[PDB]
C-alpha cells in the first residue's frame, strides 16, 4: 500500500528533478522585455482617448 | 525499505532545493530598478450589470472581448452584452450552487459548475431558439472548483477531490486524469498555446500539468496557505498564484522557482482572483477586503485600487483586447472598469 | 412691549352709554384679524377707559357730538 | 437603433422573467441541515417528507428549503461560504451513541456563522433513558459529577453544548426528541419564526 | 425539425375579409419575433407585417396599415379586411428572433395562395437578368438609396435566394455574414449604399432569384429581384 | 364694571425663551448632524430605516433652522416683515407635519416588520421612497393656508405678530383652519402610533429572545417621548378653541393664563427635534457601532 | 397736538382702527387718529363729511 505510493512519489520526484534550469536573470531579462515590447499595445496602464473607447 | 524509500524522497527534494538555489544569482527586483514605475493607474466604472440577485461566484469573457457570462447561486448563467449592458440569454441552472463558469472561445457554448460535482455544457446557437445542456460530465467525487475549454469538444476540469481531469465533451468520457495534488484544487489556468496548464491546491503548491501525456511536469511551493488563484502570464513561461496568506507570488517556468511576492502591511485578507494585463505589466488581484489591488508586476508595488464594491470580490476578468477588466462580488454587481 | 402669539377681542362686557362730558377720547376698532365684532373704547377724564356698545344709538351720538 | 431595439425589448422581457423568478423563490427559508453520521439527520429530514442532498416541505404557507451537505467529502472552508445565507442551522445529535461536540464548536464559532442561530435537536430520548437505565453517564464525560437520573444528564449533556457558543447576537433553539414523534416541524416552524422576528428587529434599530 | 406551415388561402371576392393561419412547430416560438412578407403571382416579395415577441410592438406596410392586422397555441394569425384587387398574393410566415449576433428572417414559411376576383429607403437591382454557365462566377449587385451602414458599424443588408417553385432562403444576414447551412461558395461586401453578392463556382442547385433587404428602419424593402439563369 | 382686559406680560419669560431656544438649536444640529453623517458616509447596508431616519432628520435640521427668528420674533415682535412672516412660517408648518407623519410611518414600518415578518405582507415595505414623497408632499399641501393665508398684523397694545387675517370673521376662519393640526397633526398620527405599537408589544411578548426587553422598552420609551411633547400643547390649543367659542366661560385670567400656558407648551414641544435622534437613531446598536468606527 | 396737517384723503378700506380725540391738556383742537393696516399712522379732518361717513361705517358693521 504505503510502498507503492512510496515507489511513485520518489519516481515524480526523480523524473521533476531532471529538468534543466536557466538562470534566474535571464528570465527576469526575457519577462522585462515582453512587458516592454507591448507596452503600447495595452489599454489599461496607458489609458486610450474616449473616441476609440469603446465604454464611453 | 519503506525508510529507504522515504530517505531517497528526502534526499531527492534537497537536491531540487539545492538545484533551485543554485541558479537565483539575482532577484527581479534587483533587475527592474532601473525601470520607470507605472504610476498611479485610476480606473472608473464604465458600466454596471445589475441582473443577479444573489452571490456572484464566477465570470468569462468572451473571446470577442464583448460577451460576458456570470453566475450566481440565483440559479441562473447570464450572458451580458458588456457595450450595450443588455442581456442576450438568461440560462437557468439545474443546481444553484455553482461556483465556476466558463466561454468557449468559439463562443457557440458555455459551462457551469459547482458543488452538485457535475459539468454542464449547454449549447448557445440551437437551431430550435433556445439555450439546452448539450452534456452533463459527472466523473468528480468532489466540487468542481474550475473549467476551461480548450475547444469546442474538449474541457478541463478541476474538482475538490485534489484531482483534475481532461473530458470529452462527445462522449463524455475522461480522456486523462491528473493526480498529485494533496488538497483540494481551487484553481486552473490553461497555457496561451493551450498544450500545459497549472492548477492550485489547497496544499500550498502548484504543479505544471500538461494535457497531451498527464505528467506533472514541474512543481512550485512557495505559498504558506491555500491557493485561492492562478492565472498565466501572457508571454506563457510565467503564472502568479493569489492564495488566502494575504499575498500572491510570480513563478517562472524555466527558472522554477518563485520571483517576486506582492505584499502589503495592511493587508490582511486572502486573495480572490488573479488576473493579468495584456502586456503582462499590471497584476490584478481581487481581495476579500472589498476592494481590487493593482499590482507593478515587475516592481512588486501597488499602483492603484478598484474600490466601489459592497463586499467580498469573488472573480476578475481582463479582456482579450486589455480594453476593460471586469470585477465580480459577492453583492451581486458586476462593475466594467477602464 | 408685550409679544402674543394669540390676538383676541379687547372688550368683555359693553355699557349701554356714558355721560359725553366724562368722556376724553374714543377709539373705534373696525372687525378685523383680531376680532370678528366692532369694539370701541372710550378714554375717560380720570384715565379709566370704558367699553361701548358699537349697536347703540347713544353711542353713535355721542361719537357725533364729539365730532363737531 | 435599428433592430437593437428589439434586441433591448428582448432585455427587458428577460429582466423582467428574472424579477418574477426572484420574487418567486424570496418567499423560501433555506435552512442548513448539520450533525454527525446516523444521528438522525435522515431519519428527521424524512419524518416531514451525491453532491449535496435537498429536501423541500411546507409548513403554515412556508416553504423550508432543508440542505444536507454531510456528503462532500472535503474541508468545510472551502465551500461552507455558500450556506452563509441561511436562515438557521438544524444540529442533530444522538444522545445514546466527543465529535460532536468538536463539530458543534467548529460550526458555531465559524466566522461566517457568528450571526446564524442553531437549532439543536437531542434524538434518541427513550434510548437515551435505557443506556441510562444500563449503563452510567459518566462513561462518555469523566468530569461529570452528580446524580445519575435521565432528567439531570440530558440537562447536562445540553448545557455541555450551550456552553460551545459566545457571541451574544445568537441564540441556540434546544429540543429533546424521542423520534417517535412528528412534533419536528413544529419546532423547525416555530425557531424559523423567531429568528426571522429577531433579525427584522434588528433591523429596524431597535434591538 | 423546424416547420412553418400557412392555411387559409383560396378565391375572395373583392371587399371581403380573411384570415390567414401560421402554424408553428420545432422550435420556441414564444422567443421569435414574426413577420408576414407576400409575393405578387409575377412581381418580387413585399413586407406587410411584423410582431415582436410577447405581441409588444407591430409595425404595418403603407399599403397595409388599417385594413389588416397581426396577431399571434403556437400559431400566428392576420386578420385581413377589405381586401383589393392588388391584395392577391402568396403570404409567408418568417421567424426573425432579434439579439446580439443572432441571424433573422433564417427560416421562412412555405406560404399561401390567395386570389382576389414617400420617405422609404428605395433598393434597386440594376440587372433583371443574368445569363450565366456552370462553374463560373457570378456577382449580383443592389443599391440603397440612404446608406445602410449604422454608427455602430453594422450595415444591415440581407441577401435571399428563392429557388424555383421553393420558398426564400437567407443567405446572408448584414452583408458579410454567412447564414447557417449555406455553402462556403457565397460571399458578401459592400460600402454604406453599394452591396454585392459574388457566388463562385456555380451549380446547378444555386439557380434562382435573388433578393436585397434591409433591415436599418421600417418598412424593409425588398430589391426588385435578380433572376440568374442556366445557361 | 366693564373694562378692556389688558395683557399682562413679564420681561423675565422672553430672555430664558430664546436661551432655551438657542440650546434646542444647537443641540438639534449637533445631534441631527451625527445622524446624517453616520449614515452617509458609508453607502453599504442602506435600509428602509435608514431612509426614513435620513427623511426625519432632514426634516428635524429644517424644523430647527428656523429656530433663532422664532426667537427674536418672541423678543420683540415680528418686525422682519411679511414676506418671511410666510416663508419661515411655511417651513416650520411643514417640517412639523413631515417629522410626525414620517413617525407614523416609522411605526407602521416596524408593525410590519416585526408581527408580519414570516408572511408576504411585509414584502410591501420596500416602497418606503415612494411613500416619504408621499408623505412630503401631503405635508406641502397640508400648509398652503399658512404661506397664503397670513400676513403682519400691526397692533396698539400688543407689538406686531405673524398672525392670520382672511377677511372680517378671521376669529370663525382661523378657528376652522385649526382643525388639521389637531386632526391630521395629533389624533391620526396617536391613533396609528398606539395601534401599531400595541401590536409590536404584542407579539414581542410572546417571543423567546434575549433582547425583547429593550425593544419593548424602546417602544414604551417612544411613544412616552411623543406624548410629552405633544400632548400639553394640543391641550392647551383645544383649551383656547373652548374658550374662544365660549363654551367656557372667558376671563382676563382665563386668557392670560393660556397665553402663557401655550408659550409654555410650545416651548416643551419644540424639544422633539432635539429628542428624535437620541430616541430613534442612537439608541441602536448598528448607528453606536457605526459612529464610534467614523470617528476614528 | 399730534395732529398737525390733517390729510384730505385715505382708502376706507385700508383704516384698520379710528381714535378720535377731543380739546384738552395735551391739545386744544379736536385731533381724529387713523391707524392703517401697514403700521402707518395718519391723521384726519374732523370736519370733513367723508370722515364722518367712514366712522359711521365702522360703527353700523
Amino acid at each position: 500500500a504505503s510502498i507503492a505510493q512510496a515507489r511513485k512519489l520518489v519516481e515524480q520526484l526523480k523524473m521533476e528533478a531532471n529538468i534543466d534550469r536557466i538562470k534566474v536573470s535571464k528570465a527576469a531579462a526575457d519577462l522585462m522585455a515582453y512587458c516592454e515590447a507591448h507596452a503600447k499595445e495595452d489599454p489599461l496602464l496607458t489609458p486610450v482617448p474616449a473616441s476609440e473607447n469603446p465604454f464611453r | 525499505e519503506l525508510d529507504q524509500l522515504r530517505q531517497e524522497a528526502e534526499q531527492l527534494k534537497n537536491q531540487i532545493r539545492d538545484a533551485r538555489k543554485a541558479c537565483a544569482d539575482a532577484t527581479l527586483s534587483q533587475i527592474t530598478n532601473n525601470i520607470d514605475p507605472v504610476g498611479r493607474i485610476q480606473m472608473r466604472t464604465r458600466r454596471t450589470l445589475r441582473g443577479h440577485l444573489a452571490k456572484i461566484y464566477a465570470m468569462h469573457w468572451g473571446t470577442d472581448s464583448r460577451l460576458l457570462v456570470s453566475a450566481s447561486q440565483d440559479g441562473k448563467l447570464i450572458i451580458w452584452d458588456s457595450y450595450t449592458t443588455n442581456k442576450v440569454h438568461a440560462i437557468p441552472l439545474r443546481s444553484s450552487w455553482v461556483m465556476t463558469c466558463a466561454y468557449a472561445p468559439s463562443g457557440n457554448y458555455v459551462a457551469c459548475g459547482g458543488l452538485d460535482n457535475i459539468c454542464s455544457i449547454y449549447n448557445l446557437k440551437t437551431r430550435e431558439g433556445n439555450v439546452r445542456v448539450s452534456r452533463e460530465l459527472a466523473g468528480h467525487t468532489g466540487y468542481l472548483s474550475c473549467c476551461r475549454f480548450l475547444d469546442d469538444n474538449q474541457i478541463v476540469t478541476s474538482s475538490g477531490d485534489t484531482t483534475c481531469a481532461l473530458w470529452d465533451i462527445e462522449t463524455g468520457q475522461q480522456t486523462t486524469t491528473f493526480t498529485g495534488h494533496t488538497g483540494d484544487v481551487m484553481s486552473l489556468s490553461l497555457a496561451p498555446d493551450t498544450r500545459l496548464f497549472v492548477s492550485g491546491a489547497c496544499d500550498a503548491s502548484a504543479k505544471l500539468w500538461d494535457v497531451r501525456e498527464g505528467m506533472c511536469r514541474q512543481t512550485f511551493t512557495g505559498h504558506e496557505s491555500d491557493i485561492n488563484a492562478i492565472c498565466f502570464f501572457p508571454n506563457g513561461n510565467a503564472f502568479a498564484t493569489g492564495s488566502d496568506d494575504a499575498t500572491c507570488r510570480l513563478f517562472d517556468l524555466r527558472a522554477d522557482q518563485e520571483l517576486m511576492t506582492y505584499s502589503h502591511d495592511n493587508i490582511i485578507c486572502g486573495i480572490t482572483s488573479v488576473s493579468f494585463s495584456k502586456s503582462g505589466r499590471l497584476l490584478l488581484a481581487g481581495y476579500d477586503d472589498f476592494n481590487c489591488n493593482v499590482w507593478d508586476a515587475l516592481k512588486a508595488d501597488r499602483a492603484g485600487v478598484l474600490a466601489g464594491h459592497d463586499n467580498r470580490v469573488s472573480c476578475l476578468g481582463v479582456t482579450d483586447d486589455g480594453m476593460a477588466v471586469a470585477t465580480g462580488s459577492w453583492d451581486s454587481f458586476l462593475k466594467i472598469w477602464n | 412691549a408685550s409679544v402674543a402669539t394669540e390676538l383676541r377681542c379687547q372688550c368683555l362686557q359693553t355699557l349701554q352709554g356714558i355721560h359725553p362730558k366724562n368722556i376724553q377720547s374714543v377709539n373705534v376698532k373696525s372687525p378685523g384679524p383680531h376680532c370678528a365684532q366692532t369694539e370701541v373704547i372710550a378714554t375717560l377724564k380720570n384715565g379709566r377707559k370704558a367699553c361701548l356698545n358699537p349697536a347703540s344709538p347713544i353711542v353713535k351720538k355721542i361719537i357725533e357730538k364729539m365730532l363737531n | 437603433s435599428a433592430e437593437e431595439r428589439a434586441a433591448l425589448e428582448r432585455s427587458k422581457a428577460i429582466e423582467k422573467n428574472l424579477k418574477e423568478d426572484g420574487i418567486s423563490a424570496a418567499k423560501d427559508v433555506k435552512l442548513l441541515l448539520l450533525g454527525a453520521d446516523n444521528s438522525g439527520k435522515s431519519t428527521i429530514v424524512k419524518q416531514m417528507k451525491t453532491g449535496i442532498v435537498e429536501t423541500h416541505f411546507t409548513f403554515k404557507n412556508l416553504h423550508f428549503r432543508l440542505f444536507d451537505v454531510g456528503g462532500q467529502r472535503s474541508e468545510r472552508k472551502k465551500w461552507i461560504h455558500c450556506f452563509e445565507d441561511v436562515t438557521a442551522i438544524i444540529f442533530c445529535v444522538d444522545l445514546s451513541d466527543h465529535e460532536s461536540l468538536m463539530l458543534f464548536d467548529s460550526i458555531c464559532n465559524n466566522k461566517f456563522f457568528i450571526d446564524t442561530s442553531i437549532i439543536l435537536f437531542l434524538n434518541k430520548k427513550d434510548l437515551f433513558g435505557e443506556k441510562i437505565k444500563k449503563s452510567p453517564l459518566t462513561i462518555c464525560f469523566p468530569e461529570y459529577t452528580g446524580p445519575n437520573t435521565y432528567e439531570d444528564a440530558a440537562a447536562y449533556i445540553q448545557a455541555q453544548f450551550e456552553s460551545k457558543n459566545r457571541s451574544p447576537n445568537k441564540e441556540i433553539y434546544c429540543h429533546m426528541t424521542c423520534a417517535t414523534d412528528t412534533n419536528n416541524a413544529q419546532v423547525i416552524f416555530d425557531a424559523v419564526t423567531d429568528i426571522i422576528i429577531a433579525n427584522n428587529l434588528r433591523g429596524c434599530g431597535l434591538y | 425539425d423546424v416547420q412553418l406551415v400557412e392555411s387559409g388561402g383560396g378565391l375572395v371576392q373583392p371587399g371581403g375579409s380573411r384570415k390567414l393561419s401560421c402554424s408553428a412547430s420545432g422550435f420556441a416560438f414564444s422567443s421569435f419575433g414574426m413577420h408576414w412578407v407576400r409575393q405578387a403571382p409575377e412581381k418580387g416579395l413585399e413586407w406587410v407585417a411584423y410582431i415582436s415577441s410577447g405581441s409588444g410592438t407591430i409595425y404595418y406596410a403603407d399599403t397595409v396599415k388599417g385594413r389588416f392586422t397581426i396577431s399571434r397555441k403556437n400559431t400566428l394569425f392576420l386578420q385581413m379586411t377589405s381586401l383589393r384587387s392588388e391584395d392577391t398574393a402568396m403570404y409567408y410566415c418568417v421567424r426573425s428572433i432579434y439579439y446580439y449576433g443572432s441571424s433573422p428572417f433564417d427560416f421562412w414559411g412555405q406560404g399561401t395562395t390567395l386570389t382576389v376576383s414617400g420617405s422609404d429607403i428605395v433598393m434597386t437591382q440594376a440587372t433583371s437578368s443574368v445569363p450565366v454557365t456552370p462553374g463560373e462566377s457570378v456577382s449580383i449587385s443592389c443599391r440603397s438609396s440612404k446608406s445602410l451602414l449604422h454608427s455602430n458599424g453594422n450595415t444591415y443588408l440581407y441577401w435571399f435566394l428563392q429557388r424555383p417553385g421553393q420558398s426564400p432562403q437567407l443567405l446572408i444576414y448584414r452583408m458579410s455574414n454567412l447564414a447557417s447551412g449555406v455553402p462556403d461558395r457565397f460571399s458578401g461586401s459592400g460600402s454604406g449604399t453599394a452591396f454585392t453578392l459574388t457566388i463562385s463556382r456555380l451549380e446547378a442547385e444555386d439557380v434562382g432569384v435573388y433578393y436585397c433587404m434591409q433591415h436599418l428602419e421600417y418598412p424593409l424593402t425588398f430589391g426588385a429581384g435578380t433572376k440568374l439563369e442556366l445557361k | 364694571d366693564a373694562a378692556p382686559c389688558e395683557p399682562e406680560s413679564l420681561e423675565i419669560n422672553k430672555y430664558f425663551v430664546v436661551i432655551i431656544y438657542a440650546l434646542v438649536f444647537l443641540l438639534s444640529l449637533l445631534g441631527n448632524s451625527l445622524v446624517m453623517l453616520v449614515i452617509l458616509y458609508s453607502r453599504v447596508g442602506r435600509s428602509v430605516t435608514d431612509v426614513y431616519l435620513l427623511n426625519l432628520a432632514l426634516a428635524d435640521l429644517l424644523f430647527a433652522l428656523t429656530l433663532p427668528i422664532w426667537a427674536a420674533s418672541k423678543v420683540n415682535g415680528w418686525i422682519f416683515g411679511t414676506f418671511l412672516c410666510k416663508v419661515v412660517s411655511l417651513l416650520k408648518e411643514v417640517n412639523f407635519y413631515s417629522g410626525i407623519l414620517l413617525l407614523a410611518c416609522i411605526s407602521v414600518d416596524r408593525y410590519l416588520a416585526i408581527v408580519h415578518a414570516t408572511r408576504t405582507l411585509t414584502q410591501k415595505r420596500y416602497l418606503v421612497k415612494f411613500i416619504c414623497l408621499s408623505i412630503w408632499g401631503l405635508s406641502l399641501l397640508l400648509a398652503l393656508p399658512v404661506l397664503l393665508f397670513r400676513r403682519t398684523v400691526y397692533s396698539s397694545n400688543v407689538s406686531p405678530a405673524c398672525y392670520e387675517d382672511m377677511g372680517n370673521n378671521t376669529a370663525n376662519w382661523r378657528m376652522l383652519l385649526r382643525i388639521l393640526p389637531q386632526s391630521f397633526g395629533f389624533i391620526v398620527p396617536l391613533l396609528i402610533m398606539l395601534f401599531c405599537y400595541g401590536f409590536t408589544l404584542r407579539t414581542l411578548f410572546k417571543a423567546h429572545m434575549g433582547q425583547k426587553h429593550r425593544a419593548m422598552r424602546v417602544i414604551f420609551a417612544v411613544v412616552l417621548i411623543f406624548l410629552l411633547c405633544w400632548l400639553p400643547y394640543n391641550l392647551v390649543l383645544l383649551a383656547d378653541t373652548l374658550m374662544r367659542t365660549q363654551v367656557i366661560q372667558e376671563t382676563c385670567e382665563r386668557r392670560n393664563h393660556i397665553d402663557r400656558a401655550l408659550d409654555a407648551t410650545e416651548i416643551l414641544g419644540i424639544l422633539h427635534s432635539c429628542l428624535n435622534p437620541l430616541i430613534y437613531a442612537f439608541i441602536g446598536q448598528k448607528f453606536r457601532h457605526g459612529l464610534l468606527k467614523i470617528l476614528a
